[PDB]
């Protein structure tokens, strides 16, 4: 594990190609803990390593980039992950976050409520989700694909992610969705990324890199989650905070990626190739407008 | 004429020996920054910690109005640099101190405009 100086470990391609049956996740390093730098919260460390890994991918980074962050609240009432995203993203990036429960945030705008109540007029260049329901961690019943906020996320990606855009969606052994894995085949590339600080957990971020709006690959999400658990079960990851101590190249490079409005008929193979290399975003460039539905009763 | 004075209440709470507001969001950074007080990205120097601004704002954290006509917050969406010796109480520090308007450092914690 020269992996210990990386921000984390991405699922190796050969594991994605297997056809494993789903098993219980049993991590060798379960219960071990990384020693975090003095006074640093796990969620700051975790998001820092996620962003350090995203720095290695062909993310589209336009001017006036638009980023939305679901599950951004904490039981502490603050938003550590949003604070890391704002540190990472270029100055002037529009950052919106959201959570079921009230919290105080550094985002440009914050919506409180179930994510299913959230609607946006505009499309987005990057979607981050840390949403998680601890009730899913029920080891005594079958581990089937989960709906809930995953259904919202799948629709939100398909309806409101700009072509060329990217996502990072938190999953665990029990918090996962087959359609979301299938949607990973609608990006130019995808992986499941495990942070080195939280490697003792079955958590991963499902990352779709450069959205193409159509299936590039057909993925069976039940098989792929089994493949993910098999990888985790057979590849212990050494807990590590090493990458947190070198922040000199942390900020996301502002690439000024071109943004174009194009109708479905003009997305040819040459456009698809630019999208696939992180060189193009396809969306409108009007105002960012968001809202949360409020149910009225007595 | 009645207005709640949360700043006074927190100062008096601190003086009476109350434990400072916790869970201010401390950032990872190089600690080779400009050391200015309130910045668009973490700028802690060797003697400072950088925090997410909203989490260090008394009014943000207590869910109360900000004390100005506009109700505007000059910490939220920014990063605040706190001297490491004061980082046990970032909210108290920001409440009790002032930013030099010419150099941007904390008066008495980096501002050298008067020597
Ligand atoms: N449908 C939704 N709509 C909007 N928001 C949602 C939705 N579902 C979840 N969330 C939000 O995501 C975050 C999930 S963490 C929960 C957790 C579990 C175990 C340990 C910890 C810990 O850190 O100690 C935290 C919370 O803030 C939660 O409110
Ligand atoms: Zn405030
Ligand atoms: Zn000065």
């Amino acid at each position: 594990s020269s992996q210990a100086w990386q921000p984390g470990v991405a699922m190796p391609n050969l594991y994605k190609m297997q056809r494993m049956l789903l098993e219980k996740c049993d991590l060798q390093n379960y219960g071990d803990s990384a020693t975090l730098p003095k006074g640093i919260m796990m969620n700051v460390a975790k998001y820092t390593q996620l962003c350090q890994y995203l720095n290695t991918l062909t993310l589209a980074v336009p001017y006036n980039m638009r980023v939305i962050h679901f599950g951004a609240g904490s039981d502490k009432g603050v938003a550590p992950g949003t604070a890391v995203l704002r540190q990472w993203l270029p100055t002037g990036t529009l950052l919106v976050d959201s959570d079921l429960n009230d919290f105080v945030s550094d985002a440009d705008s914050t919506l409180i409520g179930d994510c299913a109540t959230v609607h946006t007029a505009n499309k987005w260049d990057l979607i981050i989700s840390d949403m998680y329901d601890p009730k899913t961690k029920n080891v005594t019943k079958e581990n089937d694909s989960k709906e809930g906020f995953f259904t919202y996320i799948c629709g939100f990606i398909q309806q409101k992610l700009a072509l060329g855009g990217s996502v990072a969606i938190k999953i665990t052994e029990h918090s996962w969705n087959a359609d979301l894995y299938k949607l990973m085949g609608h990006f130019a590339w995808w992986t499941a990324f495990v942070t080195n600080v939280n490697a003792s957990s079955s958590e991963a971020f499902l990352i779709g890199c450069n959205y193409l709006g159509k299936p590039r690959e057909q993925i069976d999400g039940y098989v792929m989650h089994a493949n993910y658990i098999f990888w985790r079960n057979t590849n212990p990851i050494q807990l590590s905070s090493y990458s947190l101590f070198d922040m000199s190249k942390f900020p996301l490079k502002l690439r000024g990626t071109a943004v174009m409005s194009l109708k479905e008929g003009q997305i040819n193979d040459m456009i698809l190739s630019l999208l696939s290399k992180g060189r193009l975003i396809i969306r409108e460039n009007n105002r960012v407008v968001i809202s949360s539905d409020v149910l009225v009763n007595n | 004429a009645f207005a709640v004075d949360a700043a006074k209440a927190y100062k008096d709470y601190l003086a009476s020996g109350g434990q400072p507001i916790t869970n201010c969001v401390k950032m990872l950074c190089t600690h080779t920054g400009t050391g200015q007080a309130i910045t668009v990205t973490p700028e802690a120097n060797m003697d400072q910690e950088s925090f997410g601004g909203a989490s260090c704002c008394l009014y943000c954290r207590c869910h109360i109005d900000h004390p100005n006509p506009k109700g505007f917050c000059d910490l939220k969406g920014k990063y605040v640099q706190i001297p490491t010796t004061c980082a046990n109480d970032p909210v108290g520090f920001t409440l009790k101190n002032t930013v030099c308007t010419v150099c941007g450092m904390w008066k008495g914690y980096g501002c050298s405009c008067d020597q």
